[PDB]
């Protein structure tokens, strides 16, 4: 979409791979700002924000907490304490026209800077001077939407960009999206520590003949002291019992 | 909302359609040139028209803003250029006049004419053939007919053609408040912004011969020395008290001496420095020179070329119907577009002419980050001269052993040290007094102080004493000499070529103190000193952006124009000249005529 109609998207209940993303080398900009990008799939919140949009090559580094400028401020504005993380990469070989890629404008004149977080589409004709712009412009008149004279030979300051910019809600509201977990194998016979699905104790594994209901995970016999687990991928019982230990 | 706001937002709305607009019409015209076809023909009028549309109106526009209070200074000036009357405030008969006239004079120039009376039916024009036998050869009759010829069918008929050009061109210059078009000329060295940086029209007239008479000594010399090969050249042709003729210059006006060098060599017994035979030994083509320049400009300091030069740019042999003319230029396309345009072949000329076109791109670069408005030198002169610093810095036989052209186990000596010397100088310093002149007498016919008479014959006795000269034959009235030459006809200002020997050779002077270098100027390297390049590119970032006077303050520490490398870099040739031309006395008279 436009810089100044930034396509928002929110993303909730799922699992969301940053390394995947992160180990690309089709991005040519890659900037984050909360955290490292390693410790992101580590923690998680409980919702996602996307802006997508294409601007130009030179104004990339308008958007960012801190910056100011005229897309800064008049298309798109984000706040200094943004946590989250930018991707921009090159899109001269698709954006950029040969006859010119004047389907994208900008906001050029704006009253007022733009909030964080905010989106402004007015196409209102803006004044400059004391006389007022009664419809058709006149001298002091200029319009705030301005469009992009994107060529195959501008430069690369000039090659439009295709940015996108992530930011993490974590309202009290429980998590709803996380980084993926990892499993190891599985071993039997031998005193081992395990943390099956969060739930952690030393012990020797062994197969067992106990039948669950289909909607238990674990049990305990008495003094409430866990027995037996299920596998959460192969789905069996397994029983715990403690290493061994004497005097 | 104040009007300084107003005319911010006039600029920014502006400059963004203009440097679109501006884009596509040099890529237009980047590609006819490299597209010799009759289709990229009509795309001109398809943009320069609206260029004119766009621009004209927007110069329309551009008169109701106070441009009086503005506090920005880089404000008011870039409004400054849209705030131009032009041509527009005279009437429109008297534009279409202009223009008509304007038009035949260059045609009829373009066009000379001259058959030899032996064969009436082959005529010859200013391309090679006439001018280049006479300019080449050693003769009195075929070189004295050929210039009287020349003289004859462009001078008879362009007397009164160029008398209405300047009346009308005053005219025009009183149309703009301008008491005269020198002034108006004399503009572009014209600032009266900071304190301590101004600069008049008035001043700049005696500057420039101010700087002048300092090397009357040394060309005179020259002269003498070129005299004394005259007497060894031409029998009882000149006298040695009196000085040549015109068409005993080498050329058709004597602007160089270039070809009468070898006429007057010094020492013909030491080669001269070529090592053309060495690249095509060693297959240097297109691609290899433009990279050895692309290394040395690094090494200068210069930021590093960027991609998309190399391919989009035409580099050698346009060839095939595929045609493009390669005369040398360096084209800022606008929008982050640079681009070359010369044949470039295995030739170190060819070297130096690469070496030009690309410092030429860098300095666009270098003020490209200026707004559309700004993105020009301080003056005409400084383009040309950046662009020839490395180019002479890229013929240095030091940076030629460097990069391997001349062999590892070369030496150098003071006979071929002083023949190069003399080669430049025969150029370099024997072409100032024609340019003066030339300057100074555009400068009265413009004011026109000086009658209509008062054209031709006192020309022919002031070149006498400037450029040193006497009358072959005579020309009282019948035609116009100065007038029939192709920066007088086309409204070119002549200062810039005086201007930008003494910038070039400032900046040269300067690098080479401030680039750790002992020894001769003429010998100095910048190569591998980075430090020269950045200061040098501080210079270039300037743009339009400064005054001339304060961008004259970081390479070099004077803002004004000095004669002192001019002397300085021809030192032993000078001291060669005190003790070569002994028996013969300094210095030529005017009264003493081929004729009489
Ligand atoms: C988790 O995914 C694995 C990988 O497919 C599943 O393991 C396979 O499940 C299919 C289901 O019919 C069996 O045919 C294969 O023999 C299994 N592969 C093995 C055991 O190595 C596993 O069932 C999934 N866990 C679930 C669905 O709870
Ligand atoms: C301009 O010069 C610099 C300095 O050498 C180039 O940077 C390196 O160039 C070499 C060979 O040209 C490459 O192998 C390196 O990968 C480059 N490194 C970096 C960090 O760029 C630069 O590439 C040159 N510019 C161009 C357009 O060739
Ligand atoms: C050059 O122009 C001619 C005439 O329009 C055209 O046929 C040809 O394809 C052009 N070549 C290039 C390389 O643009």
């Amino acid at each position: 979409a436009s810089v100044y109609a930034w396509n928002r998207k929110r993303i909730s209940n799922c699992v969301a791979d940053y390394s995947v993303l992160y180990n690309s080398a089709s991005f040519s900009t890659f900037k984050c700002y909360g955290v490292s990008p390693t410790k992101l799939n580590d923690l998680c919140f409980t919702n996602v924000y996307a802006d997508s949009f294409v601007i130009r090559g030179d104004e990339v580094r308008q958007i960012a907490p801190g910056q100011t400028g005229k897309i800064a401020d008049y298309n798109y504005k984000l706040p200094d304490d943004f946590t989250g993380c930018v991707i921009a990469w090159n899109s001269n070989n698709l954006d950029s026209k040969v006859g010119g890629n004047y389907n994208y404008r900008y906001r050029l004149f704006r009253k007022s800077n733009l909030k964080p977080f905010e989106r402004d589409i007015s196409t209102e004709i803006y004044q400059a001077g004391s006389k007022p712009c009664n419809g058709v412009e006149g001298f002091n008149c200029y319009f705030p939407l301005q469009s992009y004279g994107f060529q195959p030979t501008n430069g690369v300051g000039y090659q439009p960009y295709r940015v996108v910019v992530l930011s993490f809600e974590l309202l009290h509201a429980p998590a709803t999206v996380c980084g993926p977990k990892k499993s190891t194998n599985l071993v039997k016979n031998k005193c081992v520590n395990f943390n099956f699905n969060g739930l952690t104790g030393t012990g020797v594994l062994t197969e067992s003949n106990k039948k669950f209901l289909p909607f238990q995970q674990f049990g305990r016999d008495i003094a409430d002291t866990t027995d037996a687990v299920r596998d959460p991928q192969t789905l069996e019982i397994l029983d715990i019992t403690p290493c061994s230990f004497g005097g | 909302s104040t009007i300084e706001e107003q005319a911010k937002t006039f600029l920014d709305k502006f400059n963004h359609e203009a440097e679109d607009l501006f884009y596509q019409s040099s890529l237009a015209s980047w590609n006819y040139n490299t597209n010799i076809t009759e289709e990229n023909v009509q795309n001109m009028n398809n943009a320069g028209d609206k260029w004119s549309a766009f621009l004209k109106e927007q110069s329309t526009l551009a008169q109701m803003y106070p441009l009086q209070e503005i506090q920005n200074l880089t404000v008011k000036l870039q409004l400054q250029a849209l705030q131009q009357n032009g041509s527009s405030v005279l009437s429109e008969d008297k534009s279409k006049r202009l223009n008509t006239i304007l038009n035949t004079m260059s045609t009829i120039y373009s066009t000379g004419k001259v058959c030899n009376p032996d064969n009436p039916q082959e005529c010859l024009l200013l391309e090679p053939g006439l001018n280049e036998i006479m300019a080449n050869s050693l003769d009195y009759n075929e070189r004295l007919w050929a210039w009287e010829s020349w003289r004859s069918e462009v001078g008879k008929q362009l007397r009164p053609l160029y008398e209405e050009y300047v009346v009308l061109k005053n005219e025009m210059a009183r149309a703009n408040h301008y008491e005269d078009y020198g002034d108006y000329w004399r503009g572009d060295y014209e600032v009266n912004g900071v304190d301590g940086y101004d600069y008049s029209r008035g001043q700049l007239i005696e500057d420039v011969e101010h700087t002048f008479e300092e090397i009357k000594p040394l060309y005179e010399h020259l002269h003498a020395y070129v005299r004394a090969k005259l007497m060894n050249a031409y029998p009882s042709y000149i006298s040695p008290i009196g000085c040549l003729p015109a068409h005993l210059l080498g050329d058709m006006w004597g602007r160089f001496w270039t070809n009468l060098y070898s006429l007057t060599v010094p020492f013909g017994q030491k080669p001269n420095i070529d090592v053309t035979d060495a690249m095509v030994d060693q297959a240097w083509d297109a691609q290899r020179i433009f990279k050895e320049a692309e290394k040395f400009f690094v090494s200068v300091g210069l930021p590093n070329m960027t991609q998309g030069f190399w391919e989009n740019s035409m580099l050698t042999d346009p060839g095939n119907v595929q045609k493009a003319v390669c005369h040398p230029t360096a084209w800022d396309l606008g929008k982050g577009d640079f681009r070359i345009l010369m044949c470039t072949k295995v030739t170190m000329d060819d070297f130096l002419t690469a070496h030009h076109e690309m410092g030429h791109i860098q300095y666009d670069m270098a003020y490209a980050a200026q707004p559309f408005l700004l993105r020009n030198g301080a003056n005409e002169g400084f383009h040309e001269a950046v662009g020839e610093i490395m180019s002479l810095s890229a013929a240095t036989p030091k940076h030629l052993k460097s990069i391997g052209l001349l062999s590892p186990d070369f030496q150098e000596d003071n006979e071929t040290e002083i023949n190069f010397l003399l080669k430049q100088a025969l150029t370099i310093v024997g072409t100032l007094p024609f340019t003066y002149m030339l300057e100074k007498w555009r400068w009265m016919v413009f004011k026109g102080e000086i009658p209509k008479d008062q054209w031709m014959k006192k020309w022919w006795e002031m070149k006498r004493e400037i450029v040193g000269v006497v009358e072959p034959v005579p020309h009282d009235e019948t035609y116009c000499d100065p007038a029939s030459l192709f920066h007088v006809s086309n409204d070119y200002s002549f200062i810039r070529y005086y201007t930008r020997t003494l910038y070039q050779f400032q900046f040269q002077e300067a690098l080479c103190q401030a680039a750790k270098h002992e020894g001769p100027l003429h010998k100095c390297d910048i190569s591998n000193s980075t430090e020269a390049g950045q200061k040098l590119f501080n210079m270039l970032r300037l743009g339009k952006s400064e005054p001339w006077t304060l961008a004259l303050e970081n390479v070099v520490g004077a803002k004004n124009m000095n004669v002192r490398p001019l002397l300085n870099y021809f030192e032993p040739l000078f001291t060669w000249l005190k003790d070569q031309n002994k028996n013969s006395f300094v210095g030529w008279s005017t009264d003493w005529s081929p004729y009489a």
